[PDB]
């Protein structure tokens, strides 16, 4: 996912209100610990409870207060002293419904060379009043960005605090010989709620995970359970179009040949409005089919004979070379017009959407439905993997996972007369299982 | 002999038949857990037997003989048993006259189409192999029988004449061989009659493919007794999930929708549990025409009444509409 | 020959049962599908069956023993069912496993005790004899077989002529070596010399098609 | 009643499910035409008196 990076670079001071809205991640590169607080809240001002947790070189400092908050909330080290001079964040406190001080401790608070060597991690999270603060650290030597990896984060807080905490300011430590910064980066990323699929080893530590709606790789990990996965194909979640439109005969115009949520005289429901033949008679409001759902309205403002078609759905199949082989999947969308799927994946209309997923212009339409991902090829082998009326798959060199109808067996011949026969002349001996 | 071999496979969308696009209706469903997930998987699994049972009747052979252009051999007369390809069907023209006595859900029908789907959940999957597909085993099976006979399954297709195959499996019923040589006149015209008689039912009569109809008509009642559940009420306000939307306060409302809810899902899970009571008696039948096929036409069967009444000499297949029909030439003592 | 033939088809066996895997699928399906009906039956007790919770202790702590009392009966139907479904469907499979453990018991006795003439029954060829092993929830059977080939092309014949007789072969076919006629069987290519100890005396010449003038010792 | 509507929606037929044993056995088949054979249909009682 998109992270957005902040700097404290020569006159980059980043403290804005930042939105929380959810849940924030918060990582940050040091090498001088620039970064050592936060504030949280609604309205940034005294008129109502925010609280600081800081880092002020002696004791890490909570307090849920109506604070007389500064609009420029920092810390201030001299580079030629190498130490803490200035503790502005909030001028005086009234009110308080939480304080916590930790153990004291001697930080490091001076401008350090070289590159950055600490990379801490932090979530932050709302829920029934608490603060939730998870913690993690990894050793890094880099120059720049966030670095690409796999670590977990352990609690360290469940904060009280009873506060309603919409947005957020990073506190920063200025750097002076008078204000000034010094080489530092922190970055901000959205927790989601999403669904993860997480491996604890035998001694209760996460190693591993997956995200079920990443791609439609990780999803068939998730319904199997495994993060191994052998050749087949697989059945998975069923998809629906979402409609788009709104037709009402207050009174609006008739959308035709779109999934829309549609509302006549009576009749309301989703589905693809289209002309048709019914001969109604003039006293017959609407239709039915064989079974007792609505499949034909008269529309009331016109008279045209509409036909009604469910929007769409069906099941979801995953087809893979194995995971021992290759990582990329072909999908089929079982039981559906082409036109339909590709168009909705286009604009967004599916459910269930993955975020790192595309067409990849190869979409062919056979009897058991779409199938995405996989190039037609014009011969016939032997079939591997079957996806139905005589078409298989497979994962060949053209590698990649390619469509085939099959062949049936050797193509041989007898040759018939009248007075020839065939002898065999010699054996041999076989056991089979 | 008529054997049903395969099953029509289905699948059903819970949320499509439970719910009926109902959002609050959705919401409800996941408080009984992942049922329609084990839904989904006994009726995949039964559908993948139904492709297993049809592999293992038809192909029992590696390699795909071409049809000769002679037909004739020896006096017996072939024609109606081995394709023509004079005429664009590619079936012989007994498989003509089976497929056309044999003969509400979502489907996709044609060739390659017109992909309908319904407003219940219910839907049917096409099978693996065609049934083009099918005939070109038959036509391979009845080929191989016709100039390598024995040989033809067990090993090695071994070239032999035909007449000189038939006086082998004279010999084996206990007749010797010249019964065969001095009597080929009228061996081949009781033959060529015999096919014929056969020809004039399967155009005259009915019933004698009523095993197969029975298999087409049980998928019937049961898809539409699965339907018809939707209508009932189970005790509620109304079967229709908007009007106990529309008329009931939100707190009854979940009352009477999540009482359709164990009424809907409990008709679910019993087709589902019949379905699977159902394959297993075409297994059944389909393990016993897989028998018929290796015992009886790859070779030449000394069980009595197993592959017709007689003394069995040879026996062909022909395709049918889920199912088998093997047509048994026995000899009968007077 | 035949010895050493035995002995290499034995030794690819066990090859093949070192080196790759999935020979032994139908064993391990019957494993796996005992292992996804007893975790469904798990799973469902954490449903809640639109109770309050899916446990039995926070249903009587939060609640009054009238509406604890209809929560709990809520939860027993729930529960009580799913165990019902748990029990036909493993009735149902257990069907389906004596419908194999039968034909496992005629494989048997018809096969190893015995020697089958059935056709693709007890393996592809000519069965000679079969070696039962065991494995875990079931039988391996080892079926030992013959295969001819390296086939050859001849002239044949129904009958010959001699004296005005028509002479057929009792067993076997006539062949044409290229120079000679002799008689031979049909599995193996042995040839004979045609003489009457062989061959079928009956009816007289120039009555089925194709019969050859040669002689018979 | 049982009511038969032909293509265009226009009733052409029906049949009385309470006249006679055969028309209650039409109902319950939902054909107008029936082969022959023994057909199970609804229970009976006797009312008391
Ligand atoms: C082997 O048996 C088949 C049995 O079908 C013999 O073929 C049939 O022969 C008759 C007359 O020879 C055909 O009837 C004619 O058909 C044409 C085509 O429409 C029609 O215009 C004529 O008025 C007449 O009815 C019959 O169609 C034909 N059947 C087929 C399937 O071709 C065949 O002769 C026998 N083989 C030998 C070598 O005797
Ligand atoms: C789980 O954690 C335990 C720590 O208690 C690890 O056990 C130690 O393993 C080392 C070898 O690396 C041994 O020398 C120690 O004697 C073990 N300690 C104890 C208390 O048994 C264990 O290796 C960890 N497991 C994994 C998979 O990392
Ligand atoms: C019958 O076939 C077998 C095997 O195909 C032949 O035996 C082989 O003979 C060669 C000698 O050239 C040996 O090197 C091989 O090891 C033998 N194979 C086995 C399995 O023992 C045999 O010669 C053939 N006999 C005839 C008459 O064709
Ligand atoms: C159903 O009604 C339609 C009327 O629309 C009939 O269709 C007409 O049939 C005549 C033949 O009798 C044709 O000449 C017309 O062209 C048809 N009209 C249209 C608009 O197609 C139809 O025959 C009726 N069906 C039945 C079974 O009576
Ligand atoms: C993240 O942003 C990049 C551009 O900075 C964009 O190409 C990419 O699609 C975005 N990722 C997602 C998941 O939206
Ligand atoms: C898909 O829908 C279009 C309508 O725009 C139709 O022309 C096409 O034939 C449909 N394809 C199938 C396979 O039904
Ligand atoms: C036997 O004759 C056929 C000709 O129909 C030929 O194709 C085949 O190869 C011959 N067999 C051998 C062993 O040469
Ligand atoms: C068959 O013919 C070959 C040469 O044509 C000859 O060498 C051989 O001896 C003959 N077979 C017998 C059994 O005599
Ligand atoms: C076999 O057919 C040939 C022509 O291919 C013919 O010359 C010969 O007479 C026939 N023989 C028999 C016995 O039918
Ligand atoms: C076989 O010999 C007889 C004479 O004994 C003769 O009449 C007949 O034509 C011969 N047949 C052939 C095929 O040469």
């Amino acid at each position: 996912s998109n992270v957005t990076g902040f700097h404290t670079i020569n006159h980059t001071f980043g403290n804005p209100v930042i939105p929380f809205k959810d849940g924030i991640y918060f990582a940050a590169t040091e090498k001088s610990n620039v970064v050592r607080g936060w504030v949280f809240g609604s309205t940034m001002n005294n008129k109502s409870q925010s609280v600081i947790i800081i880092n002020n070189s002696t004791n890490v400092v909570i307090r849920a207060c109506n604070f007389e908050l500064c609009d420029n909330p920092f810390f201030a080290v001299s580079k030629p002293m190498g130490t803490q001079t200035h503790t502005m964040i909030f001028d005086n406190a009234f009110n308080c419904t939480f304080e916590y001080i930790s153990d004291a401790f001697s930080l490091d608070v001076s401008e350090k060379s070289g590159n950055f060597k600490h990379l801490r991690e932090f979530v932050f999270k709302n829920k029934d009043g608490f603060l939730y603060v998870y913690k993690g650290y990894q050793p890094i030597d880099v120059v720049r960005d966030l670095p690409s990896g796999f670590n977990t984060l352990k609690p360290i807080f469940k904060l009280p605090l009873g506060i309603n905490i919409t947005n957020f300011r990073a506190i920063l430590t200025a750097f002076s010989p008078i204000w000034g910064t010094s080489a530092a980066a922190y970055f901000v990323g959205y927790l989601k709620p999403t669904t993860f699929m997480l491996k604890y080893d035998e001694n209760g530590t996460i190693t591993d995970a997956v995200d079920c709606s990443q791609n439609p790789l990780a999803e068939l990990k998730c319904s199997v359970k495994s993060f191994e996965i052998d050749k087949g194909i697989y059945q998975t979640s069923n998809f629906r179009v979402v409609p788009s439109g709104d037709v009402v005969r207050l009174s609006t115009d008739l959308i035709k040949n779109q999934c829309v949520n549609f509302n006549f005289n009576g009749l309301t429901g989703t589905g693809v409005l289209t002309p048709s033949s019914k001969r109604f008679q003039p006293f017959q409001q609407f239709g039915r089919d064989v079974s007792d759902f609505t499949d034909s309205v008269r529309d009331p403002k016109t008279s045209e004979i509409l036909d009604i078609s469910p929007c769409a759905f069906g099941g979801v199949s995953v087809i893979t070379p194995g995971t021992n082989a290759s990582s990329e999947v072909a999908v089929l969308y079982q039981d559906v017009n082409c036109t339909d799927v590709s168009t909705a994946i286009h604009a967004d209309q599916l459910t269930p959407a993955w975020r790192i997923y595309s067409t990849g212009n190869n979409v062919f339409q056979t009897q058991a439905g779409c199938l995405i991902g996989a190039e037609h090829v014009d011969t016939s082998y032997e079939c591997d993997i079957p996806i139905g009326a005589g078409i298989c798959a497979s994962y060949h060199t053209v590698k990649s996972i390619v469509a085939y109808t099959m062949s049936l067996g050797a193509d041989s011949s007898i040759a018939y007369s009248n007075n020839t026969i065939a002898i065999p002349t010699n054996f041999s001996i076989s056991i089979t299982t | 002999e008529v054997m049903p071999v395969s099953m029509a496979k289905t699948s059903v969308d819970c949320n499509m038949y439970i719910c009926g696009d109902s959002t609050e209706c959705a919401n409800l469903l996941l408080q009984y857990g992942s049922f329609c997930t084990q839904l989904n998987r006994a009726l995949s699994g039964i559908a993948a037997e139904q492709d297993r049972n049809t592999r293992e009747v038809f192909a029992q052979v590696k390699q795909m003989y071409k049809t000769p252009t002679l037909k004739y051999f020896g006096g017996f007369n072939f024609s109606q048993i081995l394709p023509d390809p004079l005429k664009p069907t590619k079936r012989s023209f007994i498989e003509d006259l089976l497929f056309n006595k044999v003969t509400q859900y979502g489907e996709c029908l044609g060739d390659i189409l017109i992909c309908a789907q319904k407003f219940n959940g219910l839907t049917v999957l096409p099978p693996l192999l065609t049934d083009d597909m099918i005939a070109a085993y038959t036509a391979a099976l009845v080929s191989g029988t016709a100039t390598a006979g024995w040989t033809f399954g067990a090993g090695a297709a071994l070239q032999i004449p035909f007449a000189m195959q038939m006086a082998y499996r004279f010999n084996g019923i206990g007749v010797t061989q010249n019964v065969l040589y001095e009597n080929q006149k009228q061996i081949a015209n009781q033959f060529n009659k015999a096919i014929s008689q056969i020809q004039e039912s399967l155009t005259t009569t009915s019933t004698a493919l009523g095993k197969l109809q029975d298999v087409v008509n049980q998928n019937a009642q049961a898809l539409n007794t699965l339907v018809k559940q939707l209508s009932s009420n189970f005790g509620a306000i109304s079967s229709v999930l908007n009007d106990i939307l529309s008329r009931l306060d939100p707190p009854e409302a979940e009352v009477q929708i999540d009482r359709l809810i164990t009424g809907r899902l409990q008709s679910l899970q019993t087709y589902v549990t019949q379905q699977l009571i159902r394959a297993a008696e075409i297994r059944a039948s389909a393990n016993l025409a897989a028998t018929k096929m290796s015992e009886c036409v790859l070779g030449q069967s000394k069980r009595v009444d197993f592959c017709g009444k007689g003394y069995h000499l040879m026996s062909f297949p022909q395709a049918a509409p889920h199912g088998v029909v093997f047509l048994h030439v026995t000899y009968v003592p007077s | 020959q035949i010895a050493n033939q035995f002995n290499k088809a034995i030794s690819q066996i066990q090859e093949s049962l070192t080196t790759t895997s999935t020979a032994l699928g139908k064993l391990q399906d019957v494993v796996n599908q005992n292992a996804q009906a007893l975790n469904t039956l798990v799973k469902q007790l954490s449903s809640n069956f639109g109770a309050i919770s899916s446990v039995l202790n926070d249903i009587l702590s939060r609640l009054d023993p009238p509406e604890a009392e209809v929560q709990i009966d809520r939860l027993i139907t729930g529960r009580l069912q799913s165990l019902q479904t748990y029990v036909t469907q493993q009735l149902i499979r257990a069907a389906e496993i004596r419908a194999s453990a039968n034909l496992a018991a005629t494989k048997m006795s018809e096969c190893v005790l015995g020697q089958s003439k059935r056709v693709d029954f007890c393996g592809k060829g000519y069965h000679l004899m079969s070696f039962p092993q065991a494995a875990p929830h079931g039988v391996v059977f080892l079926h030992v077989t013959y295969v001819p080939s390296q086939e050859r092309n001849f002239t044949t014949a129904p009958a010959i002529c001699h004296e005005g007789k028509a002479y057929f072969p009792r067993e076997g076919v006539f062949v044409f070596n290229g120079t000679s006629w002799f008689i031979t069987q049909r599995n193996f290519f042995s040839p004979q010399i045609i003489t009457t100890d062989n061959t079928f005396v009956s009816g007289n010449c120039d009555v089925v098609i194709g019969i050859i003038n040669n002689t018979v010792y």
